[PDB]
């Protein structure tokens, strides 16, 4: 993996064209998550 | 060590996670080609992953985060989809969970949009889409995603396309 920036923990990627679009983020250390709930599903045919 | 427990749809935590996974599902510019094509899921479980010793090793470098931050870890429920969640809940995150080729460089990815992680359930872009079709827009094929608890400290802004 890479590192993080220089004095930061992660980062944030911001949409800046989709306006609907939420953020997305990146951690360099394994550490920074916890695998909190498994959810198993199935996508759903639109009517 | 990790152990699995059920969720009962009637508990009140079932329900809030299966509203964040389908209140956060959009439109994809790929027109799902990467995840499929869908406006909600069917959600056919939900468990809680329980892993002392991987709940210790976040806590520890949560606490390192918080300490260089002000006391503030910056901790968010996030998505991450993959085809090693099976491999996650049992051994952790770490370097082999890395999207080397990701827009932020080599690091471990996770999302707000659900069905951004979704994307990424059969490999990225979507991989060759469920082992038993080879369909990206499998709507019998069960999938997983994981609903994570990530520190972000000081994170680093960056907008783009
Ligand atoms: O949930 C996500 N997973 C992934 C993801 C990307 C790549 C991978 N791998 C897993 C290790 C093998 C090579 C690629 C696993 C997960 N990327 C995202 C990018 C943006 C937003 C969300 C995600
Ligand atoms: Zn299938």
């Amino acid at each position: 993996m890479a590192h993080s920036p220089p004095g930061h923990h992660s980062v944030t990627g911001r949409p800046s064209v989709n306006g609907l679009a939420l953020a997305e983020y990146v951690i360099y250390r394994g550490e920074q998550a916890y695998p909190e709930y498994l959810i198993t599903y199935q996508i759903m045919r639109p009517e | 060590g990790t152990i699995l427990i059920d969720l009962s749809p009637d508990d009140k935590e079932f329900q809030s996670v299966e509203e964040e996974m389908q209140s956060t599902v959009r439109e994809h510019r790929d027109g799902g080609h990467a995840g499929g094509i869908f406006n909600r899921y069917n959600i056919l479980k939900i468990q809680k992953v329980c892993n002392k010793k991987l709940w210790e090793r976040y806590t520890h470098r949560r606490k390192e985060v918080s300490e260089e931050n002000h006391n503030h870890a910056n901790e968010r429920m996030l998505f991450h989809g993959s085809p090693f969640v099976n491999a996650i809940i049992h051994k952790g995150f770490d370097e082999r969970h890395a999207y080397i080729g990701g827009m932020f460089g080599a690091g471990i990815y996770f999302a707000e949009n659900s069905s951004k992680s979704n994307q990424y359930v059969y490999g990225i872009g979507g991989g060759t889409g469920c082992p038993v079709h080879k369909d990206r827009s499998c709507y019998i094929c069960h999938r997983q995603l994981l609903f994570c608890r990530v520190t972000l400290g000081k994170s680093f802004l960056q907008f783009s396309a």
